Order: C-alpha cells, then structure tokens, then sequence
RNA sequence: GUUAAUUCCGAUAACGAACGAGACUCUGGCAUGCUAACUAGUUACGCGACCCCGGUCGGCGUAACUUCUUAGAGGGACAAGUGGCGUUCAGCCACCCGAGAUUGAGCAAUAACAGGUCUGUGAUGCCCUUAGAUGUCCGGGGCUGCACGCGCGCUACACUGACUGGCUCAGCGUGUGCCUACCCUACGCCGGCAGGCGCGGGUAACCCGUUGAACCCCAUUCGUGAUGGGGAUCGGGGAUUGCAAUUAUUCCCCAUGAACGAGGAAUUCCCAGUAAGUGCGGGUCAUAAGCUUGCGUUGAUUAAGUCCCUGCCCUUUGUACACA
C-alpha cells in the first residue's frame, strides 16, 4: 500500500504551479530543487513530495492534466482557442431545404433566395424506436 | 491536570492548549509542524527578449 | 571441481527426472545444487520462491519437528547425509535420483476437499509437498520407539516409496487418500 | 479410464467456503482445442502441468 | 475504481475545513566518505618464547589509521526506471540496478462504560471508631492448611535420546545506597560440595569480562526394559542469609525411585530471523525466578486466500427494542 496523501499531493500542485521552470525529469534533481524551494520538515515526506512531482512531470509528457495551471500550457490553450480556420462550412453554394421549410420562408419576407436547393420530403413516417 | 476541593466533592481540570509556532521560538517551539508544508513565493521577475551586457572595469 | 558441483561425494548430473509435472519445482539440476544442504535462509519469503529451494534442504528442514528437535539443521543434515550413504549401500543407485523418484511414486495426484466432500486434483508443488511430508512422518514413526535408527528409516522409506511395494508408510496414506478421494467423487 | 496432462492457461478465482481452492483453466497438451476448468488444490501459477486422474468430472462455474 | 485507512481519482447541493489515519519520534541492517579516539582495536616494527626462511603468542611497548568498536552531522527509497492491467487518473503485479521495493514499538479522534483502584497518596466528600481504639507498637500464628474442580506455567513420556570427557561461539544489561544498617568480584590457600579466610580492582568502554552461557560439534557407555528417560515423595548429613527456618528460607552429598508409552470433547498462539528449542541480564532480593520484561544462539513447515465459524466496518431493508 503506497499511496499518497492530500498532505503531499496539494503541497506539490502548489510546487509545479509555482515553479514548473525550476522543476524537471530527473527526480535527484527536482528532489533537490523542491528541497530548496520549499521547506519540508523530513526526508520522508520530501521524497513523497519529490515523487508526486515527477509523477505529475510524466503525466505532463503523457498529456494535459486537469488540476493545473501551467502558463505555457494556458498560452497553448489560448492560442488553440484563437486560432481562425479557413472559409466557413455556412458559406456554401448548394444548401438543402425542406419544403416546410420552403414554406415558411415563403411566408415570409425572403421567399425566393439565391444559393438554396428544395429537396424531397422523406416519404414513410417511420421514425420512432420499438417498444421493449 | 489540576484539583479543585469544592464543599461536595473534588473535581479535576485538564487544560490542554496548543501553542502557536515562530522562528524565534519565544512564544512557541522552533521547529515547524511535520504536516504544515511552507512554499515559498517566487519573485516576480520577467525574461529576457534580447541579448544584453553588463560589462564594468 | 570448478566445472561440476559434487554434493558431498555426488555428481549434480545422472538425475532423470520423468514426470514432466515436476521438472520446475524439483530443484535439484545444475543450477541449485550444492555442497550441502545447510543454508542461511530467505526462501520462504515470497510465494513461489518456495519452489527455488532444492529438494534436500526442503527434506532437511522438514525433518526437524516436535519441539525437542526445531533448530537442529547441522544435525539433521548428518541424518540427510547418513541416510544417503545408508539408501546408496543398499541400492547401489544415486540416491538424488532414489529420492527423485520417491518424491514421484509417493505423491498422491488427487485429495478431497470441502466446497459431504468432493475430490479435486493437487498442484504439483502441493504435491510435492504433501510427498515429503508423508515420507517425513513414515519417518519418524518408524524411527519413534525402536532399536533402528532415524537415518535407516528415512532410508527404508525412500527406498520403500522409490520401489513402490506398498510397504512405506507414505505409500499407505498415498493408498488411502486415493481411495477416500475415489469414495467421495 | 487413462491418465492425461494438462497444462495451466488462467486461474480466475478462490473458489470454496474456506477459500482453499483455485478455480483453474486447463488446456490438454494432446489436444490443445479442448480446454477445461477445474478447482485446483494449493498456490497454482500459470504454465505448469497437472495430472489430471479422469476428465469426466467438471465443477461448476460460479 | 483503488488503498492497511473517510487514502485518493472522479461524478456530485455543495464549498471551506478540523481530529484520527497518514504524517511524527525511536529502534535495525547500507556507508572502505567526514568528525573523533591511551576507558576499543587494526597494520607494520623493537624484542622475548616455542617448532622445523616461515607460523603462533588477549606477552610487552611505539609510526600512522578507524576496517572491526562507539556516537554526531548526514546521506540513502521515493512506486525511482522498465514491461503488463486499469477511465490511462487514483492505483496493482513482476523484474534490472540495488542493504532494505510492506521491520517493530510509542502517541493514537468524538462519545460512553454505574468496568478496576477509597488497599498508592498528608487527592478527597459522606458514614463509623477514637482510649478496654478500626490509631500505633510488641510476641506468636495465618495469608502455604486439603476428600474436590478450574486457569496460567515448568519437567518429561525418550535411541532425532540419557550419561561421561574434548572443543567452541553474545548482547540487552547490572554493580559500594539521605534514612539504608544491604554492591559486582579478579587472584591464592582449606574442603568433594555449598562455602570460609586474605590482600587487590571498579561509582563503571578502566574491574568482573575478549563477558570462555546453553542447544549444537566430536569419541566411548547404553539397547526398547517404565531402562542409564523422568525426578514426584521421603530419611540422614553439611553450609550460606537473617534476631528468629518449626510448616523442610535457599544451596550441596548419599539413598529411597511414584504416575507418565504422544493424552477425549473442546481450546491457545503464529506465518520470516517468525513460531519453537535453548540459555543470559533487570524488577520482586538480606537470603530467591517454577513469574514477568528485555537480549543472544540454532531456526523451520505451511499460506500470500476467505467470510465457512467467531467478530468488526460502509449501503439498503424490517422492527411492536431504545436499562437498545
């Protein structure tokens, strides 16, 4: 049974929250620099600290993780969120309408457009699931 | 753990109070809490974009 | 003997294992054998590491029971040793392969159990198990109260058990819980 | 009735009141297609051979 | 889902939290690296003794050192790495490297027990006695009594053993007292023995003590006989401690020599330096361990699972119980 507590866990979220550039792979390395960074009162509980933090590392090479606020993964982010695709799959040339559909926009003010297509309606009324 | 004789009986008190901790250790013990995890805060600084110099002598 | 380990007088080789049920938890050939069989420890730890031990230490610890007798592992080795100068005297064979094939002839293949009891088949490192402790209790009651010696009667029940007439006390119980296990199936 | 061998494939459980007994995949080495399970007595790993007394005999699966 | 764990992952009318667990302290192996050593040793010598250049000497002294000895700062292990299972999260198994990839103890939450202690207190409330005392002292007896049953332990029922010689290995420890009148013992004589007499050492890594402890190792005697197993009971004698041993305080010598042939229903403890065999220290001690607590040697079988029995912890259900 080895399994960490939120003792160690949350203290080493804070860790590479606040230091992910300090922060490695090698764990004698970043165990030296958490160490360093943070004041742990025993060995035990620094080296439960130091694994946790190179376990999060690994699940940061894997992947995103949830419960983390990484500046360079919040720009990667933001960056995806901006970015601007090519033209648009609502401007199209051929566009399927409904004779309902057709209908109501008849009714309306727009009746006759330019880049619509009328379809046919789907003949058979069978659209619900089995019961059972 | 203290005795109070009262006119019926005798009763016991126990005070149990935990003390605060400081660095200096006047008011409280020196050494921190073993589950108490201190972080520091890192310094505000801001990264370099271009290649400068800081020669003197 | 760089190349070849010899067990006190005795080669590692000319051990014809014949059941191919056993040939990874008899661990006698070339690579656990030694000089002795006395040893620190450590085998007993894990699950399976029980079967890296080597049949002789496994029969030299097993010998040593009933409270005036746990803890005496040099003394038992001499038992081990004399009883395979005594089982060499009399068959003229290796007594590794003597007792190999006692271990064989002397383990019973199916035992009862309760789930009114039903049979049901036996590990091979249970059975083995259950050959060295029923030799070892053959043993020790043929040895129990009697002018012939506790190294001659390890000797006459693996020899008894590797001949296979019926006569060691292994065999009998063997018999038995076959024949229990046959009943109640 | 002969004597077959069989070796084991996959254990998939402590089966019995006490626990005592391991319920056993076994694949016969002659005939490798036919492939049976049964509870097996004492510390069982996978990929050693048993010798089976009779086949007829088959537990029920829990 | 997972874990020894309300330990975490993740959904979520919850969020922020707190005690416990975890975390913590000590004990144990890993260090040929640091600090140190005439209250501990190692290696080289100067000798001396013995055997035929070489070997031994805890026989002596010294030029370095801590490897053996000790205790301080430390470091080292954290699921760290690989391969599988798993929401790829929490985690689990195997393995290379490695001294450890689950050592053990202490502390241990809320609330309760009509649990034990007034016979621990000059901690104490109420009741009783208080001079022919339930205060205190002296002398003796008893707390040991014996047709019986129960509980914890010790010795054996034997040849895997008994007896006799030879050999060979420890660490927890303790040691001269306010009153206190009582310490551990080296060595030489008297005696078979318990012991007695003299000078020594030690307030303790200096002296007991290199702590020469048992099982175990080797070689004769025994021969399946309640026998050289076993030592119950009992007689005669000799010493130690104490004012006083009678109801044998304890120790030693000779002799008498019972049951016990592996123990029924039922029941206790345990899975690794563990059980068990075995002996040595402290407390009780003037005389004393068949007890307890620590320590050392030898050292396994079987299992890495389960609710079957006995109980515990979450969820649901039923209750006519709530001293449940």
């Amino acid at each position: 049974g080895r399994v960490r507590t939120k003792t160690v866990k949350k203290a080493a979220r804070v860790i590479i929250e606040k230091y992910y550039t300090r922060l490695g792979n090698d764990f004698h390395t970043n165990k030296r620099v958490c160490e360093e960074i943070a004041i742990i009162p025993s060995k035990k509980l620094r080296n439960k600290i130091a694994g946790y933090v190179t376990h999060l590392m690994k699940r940061i090479q894997r992947g995103p993780v949830r419960g983390i606020s990484i500046k360079l993964q919040e720009e990667e982010r933001e960056r995806r969120d901006n970015y601007v695709p090519e033209v648009s799959a609502l401007d199209q040339e051929i566009i399927e309408v409904d004779p309902d559909t057709k209908e109501m926009l008849k009714l309306l003010d727009f009746g006759s457009l330019s880049n619509l297509q009328v379809t046919q309606p789907t003949v058979g009324m069978n659209f619900k699931t089995p019961r059972g | 753990v203290r005795h109070v004789l009262l006119r019926q009986g005798v009763l016991g008190i126990k005070v149990k109070i935990m003390l605060p901790w400081d660095p200096s250790g006047k008011i409280g013990p020196k050494k921190p809490l073993p589950d108490h995890v201190s972080i520091v805060e890192p310094k505000d600084e801001i990264l370099p974009t271009t290649p400068i110099s800081e020669q003197k002598g | 003997t760089p190349d070849i380990k010899l067990f006190g007088k005795w080669s590692t080789d000319d051990v014809q294992i014949n059941d191919i049920s056993l040939q990874d938890y008899i661990a006698v050939k070339e690579k656990y054998a030694k000089y002795l069989p006395h040893s620190a420890g450590r085998y007993a730890a894990k699950r399976f590491r029980k079967a890296q031990c080597p049949i002789v230490e496994r029969l030299t610890n097993s010998m040593m029971m009933h409270g005036r007798n746990n803890g005496k592992k040099l003394m038992t080795v001499r038992i081990v040793k004399h009883a395979f100068e005594i089982i060499h005297l009399l068959t003229g064979e290796n007594p590794l392969q003597v007792l190999v094939n006692a271990i064989i002839n002397s383990g019973p293949r199916e035992d009862s159990t309760r789930i009114r009891r039903q049979a049901v088949d036996v590990s091979p490192l249970r059975r083995v198990n259950q050959a060295i402790w029923l030799l070892c209790t053959g043993a020790r009651e043929a040895a129990f109260r009697n002018i012939k010696t506790i190294a001659e009667c390890l000797a006459d029940e693996l020899i008894n058990a590797a001949k296979g007439s019926s006569n060691s006390y292994a065999i009998k119980k063997k018999d038995e819980l076959e024949r229990v296990a046959k009943s109640n199936r | 009735q002969p004597i077959k061998l069989a070796r084991v494939t996959k254990v998939l459980g402590r089966t019995g009141s006490q626990g005592q007994c391991t319920q056993v995949r076994v694949e016969f080495m002659d005939d490798t297609s036919r492939s049976i399970i049964r509870n097996v007595k004492g510390p069982v790993r996978e990929g050693d051979v048993l010798t089976l007394l009779e086949s007829e005999r088959e537990a029920r699966r829990l």
